[PDB]
């Protein structure tokens, strides 16, 4: 998987260290993509949007 | 959470 990731919004898989993994799937986005802001990769868990979606 | 790299 991993250097296979990509980006859900621009699908590039560049600029690794800037690039956010799931914490629930193999999906990934780059901070500066996200909306809103994100201006640091967090500390704590990260969940997608497909993984928002199972949730309750 | 952690990064591609
Ligand atoms: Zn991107
Ligand atoms: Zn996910």
């Amino acid at each position: 998987s991993v250097n296979k990731v990509t980006c859900l919004v621009c699908r590039k898989g560049d600029n690794d260290e800037f690039l956010l993994l799931c914490d629930g799937c193999d999906r990934g986005c780059h901070i500066y993509c996200h909306r809103p802001k994100m201006e640091a990769v967090p500390e704590g868990d990260w969940f997608c949007t497909v993984c928002l979606a199972q949730q309750v | 959470a952690r990064t591609k790299q």
